[PDB]
């Protein structure tokens, strides 16, 4: 829904649907952050500034301050805000309960009342349901939604072939990778990072980094799939891989190489694009394989000194993630994170 | 006891540029941070700018930043004040003055030894 | 000369080793252990003086040699003037001197001061070899010598772990506030004390007498050691039925004209050979040794350094706008931000740089930094109130309309237990290179040993490249410190027993004077090897090694022989 007077949608207790709310600037949040727009009206559904409203008796959500985890980042969320009648109204977000209003003693989709010709937010799958929602029905509903039909990007649109990412560690979010020289190794290393204390808002610069692509082997990233990852660099790509007995943490942990070209040596190119923890965040783990079938480990990261260049999170791909798959946090879980107009750095 | 004297000054057309050499002597001269005084008719003493210990870094007065540069050569034991888009308002005695303290400072107080003075129109 | 060594030697013999051989040996020890610890005493007060002071590297490295240039002059002195008065005596006086200013060393503010009083300590300790060797080498007989002059030296190792101990126990404790290293000198200024608690109770030696033609005090002396040894040995019926032994402004002229004679006649016909040798030997031995010992801790720092640079993080193209921050940050590196209307309050900096960034309408407030600069910043409408950010500290960068304000006051030098451990290694690790020294002297000979001793080092000193890492250098230096200390147990053993007793303490301590001032060279040269060939420090210290032994096998036999 785009701020227009031709763009409506008209259809003629509990509600609940998916929102993609574009980040708002910092002289947009400071000039009109007062100005209240509502986007569902029938209730209503109302955005101020970094605040979802809903409006009946009246619930004011605050967003985080971290706009990198933030829901009214360009982020996908679920939104689910239940109507007890006879008790309160409780808001559901990705099946979470961010707060609650006693309501006691008590449609368009369309953006009304706002002054900004760029806001625009995307609602997708709405549903109004005949009765009040309990948190096992709300899990089964953000479960339903998401599944393991296809990958996703930062911001959940699916992953597509011949784009450009930038590849993100969910583990450590504030560091990007780094390729020191063709044919070498690819480094961690922090991010820029914007912070404003009079506005509460703070994250990190998100279009810094090495720009990868995932490519076919031989339209849409599908699960379980085999590709070839390769690198641009000076607007030339650089296939990925681990060279033949290549160097290595611990004779285990074998480091990739970036467009490596060796004559007379085997280079292993093929990997897995795979999701097989935290079905409820958009994060992808990748297999490399060899050319006997054996799986060498999941690209991840290790901590070492190469040579006497400084001590570095090295990118690896290491078969040891596959004995802690029940870790509550793991290093092998990477985010692709493409160039997107609802976000652009302060 | 640093003895320093300017010259290079002499009337200008308004608009102009002009150029004031402070030269120092004795051995003992990486050892204080120069800087540059003026004293306009009726008015005290404001300083203008300074140059750190090597000539490195700079220290300019409020509205000084833009039409004055300052300078320092060890070489030649010298320091430079470079001035343009000289304005009626800019008709004063031109001092020049050394402080060995280790904190940039602007009050004529601080400042140990001085200069005889030039005249700029 | 000869006819009444023969007969001093068989009233030592006859009478045997008793208890007096043993009080004197501890109450010897005791200066020796009092020279050990003076020789740290500026070495670790160092990194903690270095703020209070407000010193430079030039003066560290002023104070660093202060205490070997005192020691240079001490040793000529004390041993010039030991063979005209006495051994007792003299020895008396300089560690008296050496104590009294040792004390008032601690309650000094001044450096330079500071400077003298440690000089003035270190012309006192010059003189505890020369006349500790000399003194106890008059009360032994050739039976076995070297071995009991051998043990005489266990106590400078246990001056030295004394030292560390004191300074890893009283120095950390930085919140007493004077501050704790001067307790720590004040601590380590006692065995000078005991030492002359302990020197006044024993005799002076019978040699000494007898060569003054004093016979009369020599034969009480001899008495009283035979006494001493006879009131608990297995047979104290016998009595002393040995007679009297073969008899054979002005002052202050007098001294100086006999002490001149008696250092130039060290280069007579007879000990001119001798001389050149022992010159060579200790010459060349205390280079290697001193260059060697305190090139390893250099080495162990320039290591430590460069894997704190590789240990360093960057952050790049941080911006930030309304905020406060009270954090203190360690070890990092930030590059490109732009900072607008922050304020710094409480801020503690520590090899912090700042590269490339701009701070406009900033506030910064109690900040202090230590190795922290600004590399090509701009500041614009910033206020330093109460700030410790020196002229210095800004490279390149360029201030509008800022200003300072309620200026810190302190040094304003920017300098403002790795070194303790070492040190006690290396002075365990000279333990079993004395007790084999000890026990195998007068077996193998003092020769032979020095030999063997001083190539060993050689060779030994050719493995430097084989050790890089932080663990493998304090390895090589334990491995140095335990082998090369039998050729200075050798050395010492041997110098005494080659001259006359009219001599033994002016010969010795000029060659100590001479060991002194190579050290001190020694030191200035190894001290700048640092940054360049790991191949030079070999070279030097193994040629001046070879030189040593050659020069130390071309010298004469003394082993199994009266001293003379
Ligand atoms: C150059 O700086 C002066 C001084 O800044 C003021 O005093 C400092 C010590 C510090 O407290 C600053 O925050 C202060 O602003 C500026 O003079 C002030 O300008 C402001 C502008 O809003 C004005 O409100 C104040 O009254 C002024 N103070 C005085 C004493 O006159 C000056 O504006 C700066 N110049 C430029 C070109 O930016
Ligand atoms: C003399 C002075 C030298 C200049 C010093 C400049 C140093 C720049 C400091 C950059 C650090 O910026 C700071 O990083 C942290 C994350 O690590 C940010 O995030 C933090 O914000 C809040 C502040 O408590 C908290 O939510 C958390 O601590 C953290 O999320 C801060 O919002 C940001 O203000
Ligand atoms: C000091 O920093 C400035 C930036 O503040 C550097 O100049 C910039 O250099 C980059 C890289 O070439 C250019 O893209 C910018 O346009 C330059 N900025 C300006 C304002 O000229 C400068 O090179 C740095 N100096 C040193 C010695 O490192
Ligand atoms: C820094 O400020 C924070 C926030 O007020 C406070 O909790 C903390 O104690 C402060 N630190 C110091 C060292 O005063
Ligand atoms: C010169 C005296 C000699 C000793 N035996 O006391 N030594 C050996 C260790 C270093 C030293 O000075």
């Amino acid at each position: 829904l785009v701020n227009n007077e031709s763009s409506e949608v008209i259809v003629h207790f509990t509600v609940s649907f998916w929102l993609r709310v574009p980040k708002v600037s910092a002289s947009h949040l400071e000039q009109y952050g007062t100005n209240e727009y509502s986007i569902i009206s029938s209730w209503s559904v109302s955005l101020k500034g970094n605040n979802l409203i809903w409006t009946l008796r009246q619930i004011t959500f605050r967003d985080l301050p971290d706009k990198f985890n933030a829901y009214l980042a360009n982020k996908w969320v679920f939104i689910t805000i239940t109507n007890d009648r006879l008790s309160s109204a409780n808001l559901y977000i990705n099946g979470v309960l961010m707060g609650s209003a006693e309501i006691t003693g008590l449609i368009t989709l369309k953006l009304d009342r706002c002054n900004n010709n760029n806001q625009y937010v995307s609602i997708d799958k709405f549903r109004i349901f005949c009765k009040a929602l309990n948190p096992k029905e709300i899990e089964k509903l953000y479960t339903s939604y998401l599944s393991i039909t296809f990958l996703r990007d930062f911001w959940g649109n699916p992953l597509r072939y011949d784009t450009e990412y930038y590849l993100i560690p969910v583990a450590s979010s504030s560091k990007d990778v780094q390729l020191k020289n063709i044919t070498d190794y690819m480094y961690l290393t922090n991010a820029p990072s914007y912070t404003n204390g009079k506005l509460n808002i703070y994250y990190r610069r998100l279009y810094n980094g090495l720009k990868f692509i995932i490519k076919r082997y031989t339209s849409f990233v599908k699960s379980g799939d085999f590709i070839k990852l390769y690198v641009s660099y000076n607007n030339n790509e650089h296939i990925v891989g681990y060279p033949k007995d290549g160097n290595a943490f611990n004779n285990l942990d074998r480091i990739l190489r970036v467009g490596y070209n060796a004559p007379g040596i085997p280079l292993y190119k093929k990997m897995e694009a795979v999701k097989l923890r935290d079905l409820k965040t958009y994060s992808v783990q990748l297999k490399l394989y060899d050319d006997k079938n054996a799986s060498l480990g999941l690209v991840g990261t290790h901590n070492g000194q190469i040579g006497n260049d400084p001590n570095r999170d090295i990118l690896i791909a290491s078969n040891w993630y596959f004995n802690h798959l029940k870790d509550k946090i793991l290093g092998c879980d990477w985010y692709f994170v493409p160039t997107d107009e609802g976000w652009t750095n302060d | 006891q640093v003895q320093l004297v300017e010259s290079g000054g002499g009337l200008v057309q308004a608009g102009g540029s002009l150029r004031l050499s402070c030269a120092a002597s004795g051995r003992t001269f990486s050892r204080f941070i120069m800087g540059w005084f003026r004293q306009a008719p009726g008015k005290e003493r404001e300083f203008v700018a300074a140059v750190g210990k090597s000539g490195d870094t700079t220290y300019y007065a409020d509205s000084m930043s833009g039409r004055f540069a300052i300078s320092r050569d060890n070489a030649k034991n010298t320091v430079y004040l470079q001035m343009i888009s000289l304005k009626p308002e800019d008709t004063a005695v031109y001092y020049c003055a050394a402080d060995s303290s280790y904190f940039y400072h602007t009050h004529e107080s601080e400042y140990d030894y001085w200069g005889q003075g030039t005249q700029v129109t | 000369r000869e006819e009444l060594a023969q007969q001093y030697e068989a009233i030592l013999r006859e009478c045997g080793h008793g208890r007096f051989q043993w009080t004197l040996y501890f109450v010897l020890g005791l200066a020796l252990m009092a020279d050990g610890v003076e020789v740290f005493v500026v070495g670790f007060v160092l990194p903690s003086a270095e703020k209070d002071m407000c010193l430079s590297d030039s003066n560290k490295g002023m104070l660093g040699l202060i205490v070997y240039l005192g020691m240079m002059v001490g040793a000529f002195l004390w041993g010039g003037l030991a063979d005209r008065l006495g051994r007792r005596q003299c020895l008396l006086i300089s560690l008296s001197v050496n104590s009294v200013f040792a004390f008032f060393s601690s309650f000094v503010q001044g450096y330079g001061t500071f400077l003298f009083c440690r000089l003035l300590s270190g012309v006192g300790i010059g003189g505890s070899i020369p006349i500790v060797f000399s003194y106890f080498s008059e009360f032994l007989a050739q039976e076995k010598r070297g071995e009991h002059l051998s043990w005489l030296c266990m106590f400078w190792m246990i001056g030295g772990v004394y030292a560390a101990a004191m300074a890893w126990a009283i120095i950390p404790h930085y919140g007493w506030s004077f501050h704790s290293w001067r307790v720590f000198v004040l601590v380590c200024a006692f065995p000078s004390v005991f030492a002359i608690g302990a020197l006044t109770t024993q005799p002076e030696s019978p040699r000494f007498f007898l060569e003054n033609g004093k016979h009369d005090e020599a034969w009480m002396v001899l008495k009283q050691v035979h006494d001493t040894n006879m009131r608990a040995k297995g047979h104290p019926e016998r009595v002393f039925s040995v007679t009297h032994i073969k008899t054979i402004g002005v002052r202050a002229l007098s001294l100086g004209g006999q002490v001149w004679g008696n250092f130039l006649s060290c280069f007579g016909p007879e000990y001119r050979r001798i001389t050149l040798m022992m010159m060579g030997v200790w010459f060349t031995m205390s280079f290697s040794y001193y260059g060697l010992t305190v090139w390893f801790p250099d080495m162990i720092r320039h290591l430590q350094a460069v894997d704190y640079a590789a240990r360093t993080k960057v952050f790049p193209g941080e911006r930030v706008e309304h905020v406060t921050f009270n954090f203190t940050l360690e070890n990092q590196i930030h590059r490109g931000g732009q900072y607008f209307n922050d304020k710094f309050i409480g801020l503690r900096l520590k090899s912090v740089s700042f590269e490339d960034s701009l701070f406009e309408e900033c506030y910064f407030e109690d900040v202090t930094s230590s190795n922290t600069f600004f590399r090509n910043c701009t500041f614009i409408n910033t206020v330093f109130y109460n700030t410790d950010l020196f002229e210095y500290k800004f490279v390149n960068s360029r201030l509008v309309n800022s200003t300072f304000l309620h200026n810190k006051e302190g040094c304003p030098l920017d300098v403002t237990y790795m070194v303790y451990f070492v040190s006690f290694l290396g002075t365990l690790a000279v333990l079993p290179g004395n007790i084999v020294s000890a026990l195998l002297m007068d077996k193998i000979g003092r020769l032979r040993m020095l030999a063997g001793s001083s190539v060993m080092s050689c060779v030994s000193c050719f493995f430097l490249s084989f050790g890089n890492s932080e663990s493998a250098m304090i390895a090589l230096l334990c491995l140095f410190g335990g082998v090369s200390i039998a050729s200075w147990n050798a050395l010492d053993v041997l110098t005494v027993e080659l001259y006359p007793s009219d001599k033994r303490t002016t010969a010795f301590g000029f060659l100590n004077a001479l060991c002194k001032l190579a050290a001190v060279l020694g030191i200035s040269i190894f001290t700048s090897f640092v940054g360049i060939t790991k191949a030079a420090p070999i070279l030097f210290a193994s040629a001046a090694l070879a030189l040593g032994s050659s020069l130390a096998l071309k010298l004469p036999e003394t082993r199994g022989q009266v001293l003379q």
